[PDB]
């Protein structure tokens, strides 16, 4: 309805609803990031709605492409995504947005990023759903009792003359 | 009436680089005129060219303002009938132009109801003004001690770092303001990322008003373009001013980004044409070149125009032929340091690096010079103070030098100004300075009838009395502290 | 071109003169404004010396 | 015409060879000369335009490839000792090695009379020396 405006004072289109269509057809979540860039090169700016598509179809999607890239990341992906849409578009992640990246978090098995999501969804939403925050401690205990809550090497004593700078 | 060279047909002789030489049947027309290529090609721009030479009774060389690319020879040329046109009126402010006067912007039609050749005659000698005068421009540090001369270029010596878009924009908006005159900018060979910075700028400042009334056209010939185009631009900007001083008689503002630049660009066409470069490598009519463009720009009897243009100092070398020549022409000069504005004086301005002409009580009224004098004086005298006392000692100075150091550093202070411009930013409003209260601010602090007014009362007001209400808000604040730290 | 080069080995040479012995200034002013306590807490010592 | 003997050792007979040139700034000399009655506009300071193709087309040949390989060791004259100089100038790019040379050092007593200041080397890295 109300007409946004560009930097240079130009009206901009605002229906992103058939392109949220077309990113909830991706199978894969690096098509998900081409669409987006059509839409804003057909100056359809993505809104939060938009967005949090987007952070859907990372979660549901199996992986960034058909073949496997060396260093996949679906949390650092979502969190690119967010820093996007709220330090260069201008705008705010909601809750559903920070809930989709717990999600990944408990998915992943990242428990210690589960930390620190519970951390910010309590400081800037309401609170954390406390069944993403039970599954994400279930994982730390997991971890505790099997003894890798931390990565080996760490744990392996040194001295100064003993550490392998390579 | 119409030039009987109009819709004349001519064929592109021969063409190297930006040059190409046309054939014209029935005589070439005369030089500066414009031509446009209207065989199709296939391109992307049109081809415009302008006349400069003339090799025959029927050859003409040109130098292209746009590439001149897929040009093929015998390609069909045909006279505007005229110099290149530019629209001028009250219909182009808040409008961005290019050498050839079309709207850039992409904001629609420019809808004008005139236009007037880019080369035009300089005023002559009998319509100089008859007296020189003062431009106020709100400023307490221009308007004392470097005033401005209505119909006078101002070399802003000074690079990124120091304000220098909010002081242009301030101007603009004072002008206007106080004077009721427009304005018009000039990116001369201007890197394309600071000319949509300041458009973005001025529009945040309402300078540019695209729903309301804008107090500022744009014309911008940046680096991208052949030299052909940048070595015009400042023409272009320079006859829509002209049509605001003498058909409406109001006292312009133009600025131009850089004059180094319009050197530059006018040196490189010349090479072009083969011709000889005198010493360094500029053109052999390097003075005439600057000649031809800063003597229309002067006050007449009907309005003014005072240019404040950029300059820039090639390899630091203040003989160069180009800054040499130059400054033949300024009339005053407006130096910007990063050291001033570190020190949080706001505008960065050098008064002691600066400079004016019509510091004279010939022009000027005796009060207001010697105030300036006074001024300079004091500020000469704290700078030998400053370095006794960081040697001997603050203690050791005598009676008279610490009420001078005192004074001096309350100057310092009162010499900064908040711009109205800045007020989204830095949310303090500005403040517009009269002459008149500026002269009378100053001379009171030299006697020392405000002697017992605390230092910081000075920083960042406007006119003496800001000074006092910003006391009475600093002596009543500081009572509540003292019932405060008196009490709990 | 060779002229040139010496021209301006020449004047950055003499800026770090500059720099060495702006240096000597701000150390012997400190040695100085120390030292100059002495006019103060001088001219008793000697009197029956005289 | 001796580049031309080293390349066939290399391809031809396949064994490593080396190739001493003093000094290959006359090559660049002799060109710049004829150039001017060649009818080609004189470049800065005066060498010929091509300064830059003509001295890169002989260096590139001067290369170890994978039948055999060069040890190129060339004398380089800078004039006046302006190692500013187009000459010069254009063959640090085109070489592995750069050993320059100083009149100061030389006066010195000290010899060689190389700046180890100005001096460089590819290999100068861990992983290729010890």
């Amino acid at each position: 309805a109300a007409k946004k405006y560009d930097l240079f004072g130009y009206e901009v289109d605002t229906n992103t609803a058939p392109w949220i269509e077309k990113i909830k057809k991706c199978k894969y979540y690096d098509e998900a990031g081409e669409v987006l860039v059509n839409m804003n090169v057909s100056n359809c700016p993505p809104d939060i709605a938009t967005y949090n598509a987007t952070l859907q179809c990372i979660y549901q999607s199996p992986s960034k492409q058909s073949t496997p890239v060396d260093n996949e990341s679906k949390f650092c992906a979502m969190m690119d995504l967010l820093e996007e849409m709220q330090h260069r578009n201008r705008l705010k992640p909601n809750e559903e947005s920070w809930t989709w990246v717990m999600k990944e978090c408990v998915k992943s098995g990242q428990f210690r990023l589960g930390y620190c999501i519970q951390q910010v969804m309590e400081t800037e939403c309401k609170g954390c759903p406390a069944d993403l925050v039970k599954a994400n401690e279930a994982n730390a205990q997991k971890a505790k009792t099997e003894g890798k809550e931390h990565p080996g090497h760490l744990s392996q004593q040194a001295g100064l003359f003993d550490v392998k700078v390579e | 009436p119409v030039a009987d060279h109009k819709g004349r047909v001519g064929h592109v002789s021969q063409v190297i680089g930006a040059v190409v030489d046309v054939h014209f049947a029935d005589g070439v027309p005369p030089v500066l005129t414009a031509l446009d290529v209207v065989d199709k090609l296939g391109r992307d721009e049109p081809l415009t060219l302008e006349i400069v030479q003339h090799l025959d009774a029927h050859t003409g060389r040109c130098i292209a303002m746009q590439t001149t690319d897929l040009l093929k020879l015998k390609a069909k040329v045909v006279s505007t009938g005229g110099n290149i046109s530019v629209p001028v009126g009250r219909e182009t402010l808040g409008r961005i132009f290019n050498v050839l006067g079309d709207a850039i912007d992409q904001r629609g039609p420019v809808g004008e109801k005139l236009r007037m050749p880019i080369h035009a005659v300089a005023p002559k000698l009998a319509d100089q003004a008859a007296e020189d005068a003062v431009l106020t421009t709100g400023i307490k540090v221009i308007d004392l001690i470097l005033p401005y001369c209505k119909g006078g270029k101002i070399g802003l010596f000074g690079g990124a770092g120091v304000g220098k878009t909010v002081i242009i924009m301030e101007l603009i908006n004072n002008v206007a303001k106080g004077h009721g005159g427009f304005s018009v900018f000039a990116g001369v060979g201007e890197r394309t990322r600071e000319g949509t910075d300041l458009y973005l700028e001025m529009m945040q400042s309402k300078v540019i008003d695209l729903k309301g009334e804008s107090k500022c056209v744009l014309v911008y010939g940046q680096m991208n373009e052949p030299p052909g185009a940048r070595a015009r631009v400042a023409q272009s900007a320079l006859t829509m001013a002209e049509y605001f001083r003498d058909v409406e008689g109001q006292d312009v503002l133009l600025f131009i980004d850089n004059i180094f630049r319009f050197t530059q660009a006018n040196s490189e066409v010349s090479a072009l044409l083969g011709r000889i470069p005198a010493a360094v490598g500029y053109q052999p009519t390097l003075a005439e070149d600057l000649g031809q463009l800063q003597e229309r720009i002067t006050s007449t009897t009907k309005g003014s125009i005072t240019s404040v243009q950029a300059v820039y100092v090639p390899a630091d070398d203040i003989t160069d032929p180009a800054p040499a020549t130059t400054f033949s022409h300024l009339d005053a000069t407006t130096v910007l340091d990063r050291a001033v504005a570190e020190s949080g004086i706001y505008p960065a301005v050098n008064p002691l690096e600066c400079a004016s002409r019509i510091m004279d009580p010939d022009v000027i009224s005796v009060d207001h010079y010697n105030v300036a004098q006074d001024v300079v004086q004091m500020l000469t005298k704290y700078r030998e103070l400053q370095d006794i006392i960081a040697v001997l000692g603050i203690d050791e100075l005598s009676e008279e030098d610490k009420l001078i150091v005192d004074r001096a550093r309350k100057l310092v202070k009162f010499l900064s100004q908040p711009f109205q411009v800045a007020e989204v930013f830095t949310g303090m409003t500005g403040h517009y300075v009269q002459l008149d209260d500026t002269i009378d601010s100053f001379s009171g602090l030299l006697m020392g009838t405000y002697d017992q007014v605390p230092e910081m009362a000075f920083y960042m007001v406007g006119g003496i009395n800001s000074v006092l209400e910003k006391a009475k808000k600093m002596a009543e604040e500081a009572a509540e502290l003292e019932k405060m730290r008196r009490a709990r | 071109s060779g002229k040139l080069r010496l021209y301006k080995e020449k004047l950055e040479g003499y800026n770090r003169f500059y720099s060495i012995v702006k240096t000597i200034k701000m150390v012997t002013l400190a040695k100085y404004r120390a030292a100059q306590g002495r006019i103060r807490t001088r001219d008793f010592s000697l009197r029956y010396t005289e």
